[PDB]
């Protein structure tokens, strides 16, 4: 239990292809229209995880 | 430094403001750990190639 959950809890800091692992980097440095294709892909990764 | 933006847009009616990593409306809202800047003239037909 405890090795499963480390595992869960340390997926947080990959960045999946994106240009960060941190969401408020990409909300604070892009426009709108941009920051959906970096949001996607953390999307996809946390959802498999 | 304080990096102020705002007198590089009065500063001339510039043509072409690409910005490939950071949104220009946001670049008052940021900082950076360096900056480098570099000046050279060339002809308007090669300002693409840039």
């Amino acid at each position: 239990n405890a090795q499963a959950l480390n595992t869960l809890v340390k997926q947080l800091s990959s960045k999946f292809g994106a240009i960060s692992s941190v969401l408020n980097d990409i909300l604070s440095r892009l426009d709108p229209p941009e920051a959906e294709v970096q949001i996607d892909r953390l999307i996809t990764g946390r959802l498999q995880s | 430094c304080v990096a102020d933006y705002s007198v590089l847009y009065n500063f001339a009616p510039f043509f072409a403001f690409k910005c490939y990593g950071v949104s220009p409306t946001k670049l008052n809202d940021l900082c950076f750990t360096n900056v480098y800047a570099d000046s050279f003239v060339i002809k308007g037909n090669e300002v693409s190639q840039i």
